[PDB]
């Protein structure tokens, strides 16, 4: 229920939004977590296939945003550079 | 041009 | 016939893809509308069953896309609140 994707900054757009977070209008009802929102498929998202709309972001580049509010997030995932790493948690 | 797709 | 779908965002997300837009390579030949591409297997819309592929999308949440370009119909799917209203039209 938990996942690793890699996601190396290039040419290509990385196709991906994150939405959710502390003091943010919630993803998801009744859960403020972080959420992938949207998946481009002409993105590095999705060529690298292990990121899926709706899996909660844990962790960027090792730092843990299970509490984050949503500018703190974003802030940490364009700071993660040239490579992101993000720790997803996903339902059944 | 480009296709768009877009999974939400 | 015109249909309205609404949609909880869940798990999937809302669970579906939508393709075209204005100034992209149009879905359907001469016609840069907003269409549903996909619907996945698991997730909200495929719960409903009130959403088919090929679907046109008239609006989002009150929001006319007949014209609208592709990142703008994401924004409104993806930036707002977790529900989403859908008028869709079908042939
Ligand atoms: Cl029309």
């Amino acid at each position: 229920s938990r996942h690793v994707a890699c996601l190396a900054r290039s040419e290509r757009g990385l196709g991906f939004s994150i939405a959710g977070g502390k003091g943010s209008t919630p993803y998801r009802a009744g859960d403020a977590g972080i959420f992938v929102s949207r998946i481009a498929e002409g993105g590095a998202a999705h060529r690298a296939g292990t990121l899926q709309v709706g899996d909660r972001v844990l962790s960027i580049n090792g730092v843990d945003v299970t509490e984050a509010r949503h500018d703190h997030a974003v802030s940490l995932l364009t700071a993660a550079s040239p490579t992101i790493a993000l720790l997803l948690e996903r339902e059944a | 041009k480009h296709f768009r797709e877009t999974e939400v």
